[PDB]
């Protein structure tokens, strides 16, 4: 029906890039011990 | 008045009838961002910065 | 086995480190 | 402001020094409630017919040694309304088989929402974002999961935290010995959420504090500051260099900082409390099967892991029999868990 | 009126040299009556244990809870 | 009227003396091991 | 009717005329007298 | 009394650690002048290259 | 113009992404040979008889332990506090039988931690910034002597210093519970108080400053980026917060003062954790916690438990289980 | 008499329970 | 050392999604900024 | 922009946003009716409580068969 | 039947990680189109 | 040492994601059994 | 359970096919 005029970019600065990689490498150090078992 | 009048499910809700259009526009995010004058100090600062 | 998966993750989040300490959005001041 | 429920928000929400508002109709009394209640039943209420145990100033207990202890554990879940069917008005035997504990808690629950309530009317009247009431959404939840949750998972409210010193490192030894808690990830990562915040507490004052701008000619530097003045009071361009050339990364944005501090306590809460509705059920993180087998079928396999389910193993043997006093637990010398000597 | 002026205030010291000792004496007397023990059930030091019953006292059934409190606190 | 140094000397004594009372009641009497 | 039933009937009652019936005269009285000025 | 003593003076020695890092900071800052706070004027990191 | 001159310059550099300094001379040797010390021995090195028993416990991944098993096992209780280098061993074999990688990473640790209290200083002379962030760093590092160090130093044995693990971290906490009593000792109880307090006056403090943020950003654009880094202007309005704390509580209860709020921003924790170490410094010399076992005795006489008692009986507990096959007399004096 | 409900809902409590406590650390068992 | 065996999946997979996720959302960003000048 | 059938059968019923009764409308009873809804949860939560027995209600497993 | 065990691995991470090139390949090139714009 | 001339883009228009997308999933289905064994 | 990886892997390559025929980039005249 046309171009959505509700469009947005969406961003992740390079700060954020490395907060999300932190926190995802750290959660899989955390919880690998646990799903192994 | 009657007792189902006094409910008065006649008139709309017991106390509803005739109703306006609200005016207000609720999903609204207020944008008056503010202007802060740049002062003498903050002209050397940035000056001393470049 | 799981050694493996042990280190490369602990390998993984000390590399994630080194490249925010010396890969990081340099701080610059805006005009 | 004419109608009568205009009248009552008008007086509700007026500037005085204490803000009432409508959330003071549920917070001031049942926190009250609470408040007082805890200091009637460490002050003069018994766990003699509960618990076995004297937590009273009264009976001789001390600030530490002094709580208001949980039901006991044939009441199970009940309520234990005191014109309930176990009381049955009856004020002395409700006090008798800790109802006040009871009283406390269902009153705390009511005045935390209260309080939350109260944060978001300030900020609503204030015209300020809302985001210290969801700030103490952490306490909300280490309170219910902590306090309700892990009782209504377990077999009555005698296993919820008896309010107290002395009682609550009891708690926290029982829930060690019983569920091997500190191996739970999700009070780990609780724990890393509290340490944290305490460090970012640490470390922004004193670093606001060490880079502050030298607004005066006096040694002591804390009258230099006005409320009303737009000017930031330390150098945020000096700290990032301080931190970024001492650490490697320093935050170089004040909101971003400042969500932080706010986020990394409240995830703390947030998980722990996770990991608390866990043990409820006693969905409990106690055990690496791994291990228990290789130690099972290699005498010699030994690690800090097993000590501490050892460990766990003792507090639980020797603690069940004085602490469930309802079991009626005799275990002889023979088969207690021991060790050489000691 | 701010607190420190109320404080200094001579009339709030003819109002609390007397009300605040007589609420101060009247939990005194409140203990020592012995009515604590009464109102809130706590055993006296001589009222943990009696014949027949060198141990612990416990309830152990929700709904008669009244009725096995007084058989054990007849006294 | 009352200088307000005086009224904080007097009733922080009085409240020590309260906490010191406390801490006798702690060495003796019940509550005491003895 | 049950003895629970009559308890919970009564603590319905005396919630009303202990709880909320005072503190709801209160905040009416209160209201109507200390009324805030140019509303 | 061997407890007493040894746990005193080691709390001790902890915390007059701490009054002599908190003194010669402050000597030092306050010798070199900046003890009261950066100056506005001449802020010594604005000076400064940017590292990265 | 002299070589030694260049040097001190190069050294004492404002430019190096890192800052060096003459603390960072001892740090950075010191911490990283701590760091490469203790990766060789968490992924491979051989079971450790931390109890001089002849009983080795493994804590190297590669002998059976996950990230949260694993550990540096404290040094052998045979050992006690004598100094262990590699050079004082028979054997490399030997060195690692017997734990000396604990005592090599926890020396150049806690010299490497020290070197940080120490650069922290001296970049703030550098920078001209006030001193006292190393004040604030000595509270953990304090806390870190007190448990790798001091407790070895009081109890005698390198053996009852922390593991460098999560599991040995929780071992260690266990056995200090029911040889010290440390819930019931007081500094511990300042220590939980100071991290409690540092997470509530946190949340607090970024509740409020995050809550009254001046508009300066659009509807569709993250909020933070209305602050500019290095701007003159604050980024948020400190009458709107302080003034909505004072509703929330009582006027005179809320900081007006910034300063003042983040002096006792970095007060509060920073005192807190200088009690629970020096309370762990005291205990490493058996001052023990509050001991109100059977303070409650009815009038015949006997005792009436009280929640002292409970604790008392999980910490008899871990007492009794702990190293079961070490000890050879009633008492735990060592 | 807001101000006197909430201040002295506070203070009368208290004192009561100051008194009985000084004098419950008389009671000498 | 009787580990499970999906673990290895739950762990790596865990790992590698919300990594490529943080990943492509910074590179889309970046792309953004530089065709904008 | 796009006019469908079943979009002209719908539109009476997404035609009226904004609109809203005068005054308090049928607020008083919408209160009663919450006092009485907050009653019966009441009411049930007291009963598999167990704090509220009621005669021919057993709250009970064994009440099945 | 029994199949090998890392198997599983190599099919599902040699299926992901080219999946997840290709998908941010894709999007970072939109998003450049989107900012060019 | 300043701005690289060398800079290019770099595209993956949204035939070649299927392109790509097929292949990787095919190369998969092809190779999955022998993996497995 | 290798059936559940070459059901995934068939239904991710049908998946593909379909959202290669139903959204493809439209052809269009250039200009
Ligand atoms: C946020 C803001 C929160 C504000 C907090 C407000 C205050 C909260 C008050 C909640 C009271 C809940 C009491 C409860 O639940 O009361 C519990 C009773 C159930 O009673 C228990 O039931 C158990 C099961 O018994 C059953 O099984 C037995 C088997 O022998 C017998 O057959 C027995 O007859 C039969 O009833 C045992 O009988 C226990 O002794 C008895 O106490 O349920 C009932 O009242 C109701 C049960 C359904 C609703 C419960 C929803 C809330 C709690 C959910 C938590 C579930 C646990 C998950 C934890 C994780
Ligand atoms: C903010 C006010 C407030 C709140 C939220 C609560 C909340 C609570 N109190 Mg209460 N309480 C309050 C003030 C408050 N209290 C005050 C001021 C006092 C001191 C006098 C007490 C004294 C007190 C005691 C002594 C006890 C409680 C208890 C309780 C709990 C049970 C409530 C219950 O089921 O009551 C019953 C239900 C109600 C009161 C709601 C009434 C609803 C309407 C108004 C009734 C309408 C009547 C209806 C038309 C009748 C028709 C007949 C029939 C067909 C229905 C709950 C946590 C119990 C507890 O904590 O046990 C552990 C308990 O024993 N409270
Ligand atoms: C580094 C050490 C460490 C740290 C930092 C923590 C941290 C935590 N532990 Mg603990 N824990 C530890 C070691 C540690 N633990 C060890 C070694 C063990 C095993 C022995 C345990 C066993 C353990 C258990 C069993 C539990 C915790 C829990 C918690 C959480 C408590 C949250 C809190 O603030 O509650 C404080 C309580 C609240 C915030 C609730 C609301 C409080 C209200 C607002 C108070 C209002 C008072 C009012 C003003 C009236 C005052 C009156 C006055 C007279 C006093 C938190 C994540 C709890 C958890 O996980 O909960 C989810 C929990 O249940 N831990
Ligand atoms: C909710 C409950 C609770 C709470 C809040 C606490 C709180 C605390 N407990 Mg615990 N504890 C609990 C329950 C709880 N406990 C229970 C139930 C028990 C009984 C078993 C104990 C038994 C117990 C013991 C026996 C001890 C504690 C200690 C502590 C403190 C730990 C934090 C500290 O001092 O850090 C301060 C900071 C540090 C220790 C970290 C040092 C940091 C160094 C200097 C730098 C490290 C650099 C690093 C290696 C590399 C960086 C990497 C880079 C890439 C970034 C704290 C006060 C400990 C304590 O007080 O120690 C002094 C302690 O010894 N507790
Ligand atoms: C044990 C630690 C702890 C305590 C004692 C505590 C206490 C407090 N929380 C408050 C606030 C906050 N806490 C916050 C975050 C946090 N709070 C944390 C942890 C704590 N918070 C942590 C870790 C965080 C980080 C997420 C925020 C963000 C706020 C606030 O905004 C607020 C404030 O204004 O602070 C200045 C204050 C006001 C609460 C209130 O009015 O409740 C209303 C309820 C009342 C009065 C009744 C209490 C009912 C309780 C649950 C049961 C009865 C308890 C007994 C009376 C006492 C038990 C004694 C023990 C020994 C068992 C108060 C000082
Ligand atoms: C062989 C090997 C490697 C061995 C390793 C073995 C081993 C045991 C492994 C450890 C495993 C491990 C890593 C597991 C961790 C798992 C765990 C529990 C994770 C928790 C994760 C979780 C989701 C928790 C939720 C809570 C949470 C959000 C906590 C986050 C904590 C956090 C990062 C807090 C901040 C800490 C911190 C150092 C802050 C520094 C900030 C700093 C630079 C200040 C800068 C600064 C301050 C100012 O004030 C001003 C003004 C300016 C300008 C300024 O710049
Ligand atoms: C019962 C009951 C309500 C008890 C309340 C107890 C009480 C008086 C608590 C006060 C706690 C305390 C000292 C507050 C200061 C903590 C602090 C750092 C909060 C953050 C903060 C405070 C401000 O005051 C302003 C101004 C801003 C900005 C701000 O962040
Ligand atoms: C309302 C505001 C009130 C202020 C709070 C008071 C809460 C402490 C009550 C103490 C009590 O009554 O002890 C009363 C007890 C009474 O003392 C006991 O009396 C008994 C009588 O038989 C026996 O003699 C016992 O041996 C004796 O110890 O006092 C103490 O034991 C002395 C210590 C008092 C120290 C109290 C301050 C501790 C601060 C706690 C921190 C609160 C948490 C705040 C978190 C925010
Ligand atoms: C500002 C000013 C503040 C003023 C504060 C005043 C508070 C003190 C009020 C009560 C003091 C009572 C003194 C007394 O008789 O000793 C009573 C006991 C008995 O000792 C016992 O003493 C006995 C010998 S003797 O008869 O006492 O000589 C001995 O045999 C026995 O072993 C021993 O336990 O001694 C104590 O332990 C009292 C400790 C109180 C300490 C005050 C702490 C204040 C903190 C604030
Ligand atoms: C000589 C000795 C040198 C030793 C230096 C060692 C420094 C270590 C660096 C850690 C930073 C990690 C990247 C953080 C992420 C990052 O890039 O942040 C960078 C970030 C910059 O934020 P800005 O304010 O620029 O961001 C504003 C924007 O986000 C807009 O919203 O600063 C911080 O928040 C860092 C503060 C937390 C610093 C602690 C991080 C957690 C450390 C834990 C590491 C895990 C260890 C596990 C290993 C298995
Ligand atoms: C409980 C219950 C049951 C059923 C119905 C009922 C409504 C009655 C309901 C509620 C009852 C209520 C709310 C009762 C009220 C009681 C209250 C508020 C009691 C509180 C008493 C307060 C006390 C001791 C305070 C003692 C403080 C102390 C030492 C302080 C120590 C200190 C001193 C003395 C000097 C300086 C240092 C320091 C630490 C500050
Ligand atoms: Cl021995
Ligand atoms: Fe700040």
């Amino acid at each position: 029906s046309g171009p959505n005029p509700n469009k947005q970019p969406v961003e992740l600065n390079r700060t954020s890039l490395f907060w999300g990689l932190l926190l995802i490498f750290v959660l899989a150090v955390l919880f690998s011990s646990y799903f192994f078992n | 008045d009657t007792v189902v009048s006094s409910l008065y499910k006649s008139l709309g809700g017991a106390l509803d009838k005739t109703a306006v259009y609200d005016e207000e526009d609720q999903l609204l995010i207020l944008s008056d961002m503010e202007t802060f004058p740049e002062t003498e100090l903050g002209r050397r600062r940035v000056a001393q910065a470049e | 086995m799981e050694t493996l998966v042990y280190v490369f993750l602990l390998a993984g989040t000390l590399g994630v480190i080194f490249f925010a300490v010396f890969f990081r959005d340099p701080p610059r001041i805006a005009k | 402001g004419r109608g009568w429920f205009d009248l009552i928000d008008d007086w509700l929400k007026r500037d005085r020094f204490v803000f009432v508002g409508w959330s003071g109709l549920l917070l001031f009394p049942t926190s009250y409630l609470s408040i007082g209640g805890w200091f009637t039943g460490t002050t003069f209420v018994t766990s003699w017919y509960t618990h076995g145990l004297a937590s009273s100033y009264l009976e001789g207990c001390n600030f530490f040694t002094a709580a208001v202890s949980t039901p006991a554990n044939s009441m199970g879940h009940s309520l234990l309304l005191l014109w309930g069917p176990e009381a049955q008005g009856d004020f002395t035997r409700w006090c008798q088989i800790g109802g006040l504990w009871a009283f406390c808690a269902l009153h705390g629950s009511f005045a935390l929402i209260g309080f939350c309530l109260r944060q978001f009317e300030i900020a609503r009247l204030v015209g300020i974002r809302p985001y210290n009431a969801i700030a103490f959404s952490g306490p909300i939840a280490i309170f219910v999961s902590v306090f309700l949750m892990y009782p209504l998972g377990q077999a009555s409210w005698f296993f919820a935290p008896s309010l107290g010193v002395a009682a609550i490192f009891r708690f926290l030894l029982f829930i060690q010995g019983f569920h091997n808690f500190t191996l739970n990830p999700f009070h780990m990562m609780g724990v890393a959420g509290i340490l944290g915040a305490a460090l970012l507490c640490a470390i922004h004052g004193a670093t606001v504090q060490n880079t502050i701008f030298e607004d005066g000619d006096a040694a002591n530097t804390f009258r230099a500051f006005t409320p009303t003045q737009a000017e930031e009071t330390y150098s945020m361009v000096t700290a990032n260099r301080f931190w970024s050339q001492i650490f490697g990364v320093a935050f170089s944005n004040k909101r971003w900082l400042h969500f932080f501090m706010l986020f990394v306590p409240l995830a703390g809460l947030w998980t722990s409390a996770i990991g608390i509705v866990g043990l409820a059920l006693n969905l409990r993180a106690y055990d690496f099967v791994s291990q228990e087998l290789r130690a099972a079928e290699d005498p010699e396999f030994e690690t800090f892991y097993t000590k501490n389910i050892l460990l766990n193993e003792g507090i639980r043997s020797w603690m069940a029999a004085q602490d469930q006093p309802h079991e009626n637990f005799i275990f002889p010398e023979e088969v207690l868990p021991r060790g050489n000597a000691l | 009126r701010p607190f420190s002026d109320i404080i200094t205030s001579i009339r709030y010291w003819i109002i609390h040299s007397i009300t605040i000792p007589a609420l101060y004496v009247a939990g005194w007397l409140f203990v020592s009556t012995g009515l604590a023990y009464d109102i809130f059930g706590t055993p006296r030091p001589n009222e943990y244990f009696t014949q027949d019953r060198q141990q612990v006292p416990l309830v152990n059934d929700r709904f008669s809870a009244k009725q096995e409190l007084e058989d054990l606190t007849k006294g | 009227r009352i200088p307000l140094w005086l009224i904080a000397t007097v009733g922080g004594t009085l409240a020590l003396t309260v906490v010191g009372i406390f801490f006798y009641g702690s060495y003796s009497g019940v509550g005491s091991s003895l | 009717m049950t003895p629970s039933l009559s308890a919970f009937i009564n603590s319905l009652l005396l919630g009303l005329f202990v709880v909320v019936i005072p503190i709801g005269a209160a905040l009416f009285l209160v209201s109507q007298s200390d009324r805030v000025t140019r509303t | 009394p061997r407890s007493w003593l040894t746990c005193a003076h080691f709390f001790l020695g902890f915390a007059f650690y701490i009054g002599h890092l908190w003194h010669a900071g402050r000597a030092r800052a306050a010798a070199a002048g900046f003890e009261k706070g950066i100056n506005r004027e001449n802020e010594p990191t604005l000076s400064l290259r940017p590292i990265d | 113009a002299s070589a030694w001159e260049r040097f001190c310059s190069w050294i004492t550099s404002t430019d190096n992404r890192l800052y060096i300094g003459w603390f960072g001379v001892l740090m950075i040797p010191t911490l990283l040979t701590a760091t490469t010390v203790y990766i060789i021995a968490f992924v491979a090195a051989p079971p450790v008889d931390i109890d001089g028993i002849r009983e080795p416990v493994a804590g190297s991944l590669l002998y059976g332990n996950n990230i949260i098993t694993g550990a540096v096992i404290p040094s052998s209780a045979s050992i006690g506090i004598h100094f262990y280098p590699i050079w004082e061993a028979a054997s490399l074999d030997e060195w690692l039988y017997n734990g000396g990688p604990y005592q090599l990473i926890v020396d150049h640790f806690l010299l490497g931690v020290c070197g940080w209290i120490g650069r922290e200083w001296e970049f703030s002379y550098r920078l001209g910034m006030r001193p006292w962030i190393s004040v604030a760093f000595t509270a953990p590092v304090a806390a870190a002597s007190a448990v790798f160090l001091v407790y070895p130093i009081g109890q005698g044995s390198f053996s009852d210093g922390m593991p460098l693990g999560i599991s040995g971290t929780f071992n260690f906490m266990l056995v200090f519970q029911a040889e010290h009593n440390i819930l019931m000792h007081p500094f511990h109880q300042l220590g939980v108080a100071g991290v409690f307090g540092g997470s509530l006056f946190s949340a607090m403090h970024g509740s409020l400053v995050t809550s009254s943020l001046i508009r300066e950003t659009t509807e569709n654009e993250s909020a933070n980026y209305g602050y500019k880094f290095g701007q003159e202007e604050e980024t948020y309005n400190i009458v709107a917060a302080h003034g909505y704390f004072g509703r929330l509580i009582f006027q005179y209860a809320s900081f007006n003062n910034s300063r003042a709020l983040h002096f006792f921003l970095g007060l509060w924790p920073v005192v807190g954790i200088w009690f629970t170490a020096l309370g762990v410094m005291t205990m490493a010399f058996n001052l023990n916690g509050f001991n109100f076992n059977q303070s409650v005795v009815d009038s015949q006489g006997r005792v009436i438990n009280t929640w002292a008692d409970i604790l008392n009986r999980a910490n008899l507990g871990m007492e009794v289980m702990h190293e079961r096959n070490a000890h050879n007399f009633p008492l735990d004096l060592a | 008499t807001f101000r006197w409900l909430a201040i002295h809902g506070l203070a009368v409590p208290t004192v009561f329970f100051l008194g009985a406590i000084t004098s419950m650390q008389f009671i000498q068992r | 050392m009787n580990v499970s065996v999906a673990a290895y999946l739950a762990v790596l997979l865990g790992t590698f999604v919300p990594v490529v996720f943080l990943v492509t959302l910074y590179i889309q960003s970046e792309s953004r900024k530089a065709g904008s000048s | 922009a796009l006019r469908t059938r079943l979009g002209e059968l719908l539109r009476p019923l997404n035609s009226e946003y904004g609109k809203v009764a005068p005054g308090w409308g049928t607020t008083p009873i919408m209160g009663f009716v919450m006092l009485l809804f907050f009653l019966f949860l009441l009411i049930i939560l007291q009963i598999y409580n167990s704090s509220l027995i009621i005669e021919n209600v057993d709250v009970d497993w064994a009440s099945l068969g």
